[PDB]
């Protein structure tokens, strides 16, 4: 919290 | 370290610079003490009626740290005095909150309303896919990247950083949130090369 970055990828699921 | 003389100085504790921006804006800043150095300091920043984020400055150019530094650091870059990075990193902050809150991609304004209107969009559209940005609660600083592929789908979540050089995500920042919808498409085809 506050101090903790986290993020996996957009997750195109698809060809995009 | 504690000897900043601004007016948005306050030798306020973490949670007492919290609960006082708590009863001002949707949009506040005061500067305080850092918990890591006396030639450290920190800015806190509020988003929402109770939400708010930590922003450490480190006091560089002074042989001791119990000296005020002739320049202060923020995310990696110098500037003159606590007035440059604060309207600096502030007004650059908030014409990127601008132009995010704007942004089409941009969900409501606190969890509630945000969960209810994805959700809503949601099972409105239970055969079309559904992305937003919107405020992170548990995370501040950042903003909360829902994705849900429908109605009948799971939900899933992923941050992006806010900057006053841009917004930040999964290894690198963009100038604008426009810069970062290219950033996310440059990024999902970089994964679609792995999916």
């Amino acid at each position: 919290p506050s101090y903790s970055p986290t993020s996996p990828s957009y997750s195109p699921t698809s060809p995009s | 370290h504690r000897v900043i003389n601004h007016p948005y100085y306050f030798p306020f504790n973490g949670k007492q610079a919290e609960d006082y921006l708590r009863s001002k804006e949707r949009g506040d800043f005061v500067i305080r003490q850092s918990s890591r150095g006396d030639d450290h300091l920190a800015i806190t920043w509020k988003l929402d009626k109770d939400l708010f984020q930590h922003v450490d400055i480190q006091e560089l150019e002074k042989e001791n740290p119990l000296a005020l530094g002739k320049v202060l650091v923020v995310e990696g870059q110098r500037y003159h005095d606590l007035d440059q990075i604060i309207v600096e990193y502030l007004q650059n902050k908030i014409r990127l909150l601008n132009e995010l809150t704007s942004n089409e991609k941009f969900k409501a304004g606190t969890k509630k309303e945000v969960v209810k209107f994805i959700e809503d969009y949601s099972k409105v559209n239970p055969k079309k896919s559904v992305y937003y940005f919107s405020l992170n609660y548990e995370n501040p600083g950042w903003f909360y990247l829902i994705f849900k592929l429908n109605a009948e789908s799971k939900l899933y979540i992923w941050n992006v950083k806010l900057t006053h050089t841009g917004f930040f995500l999964v290894n690198y920042n963009y100038p604008t949130v426009i810069q970062l919808c290219n950033g996310f498409k440059t990024l999902l085809k970089s994964s679609n090369t792995r999916n």
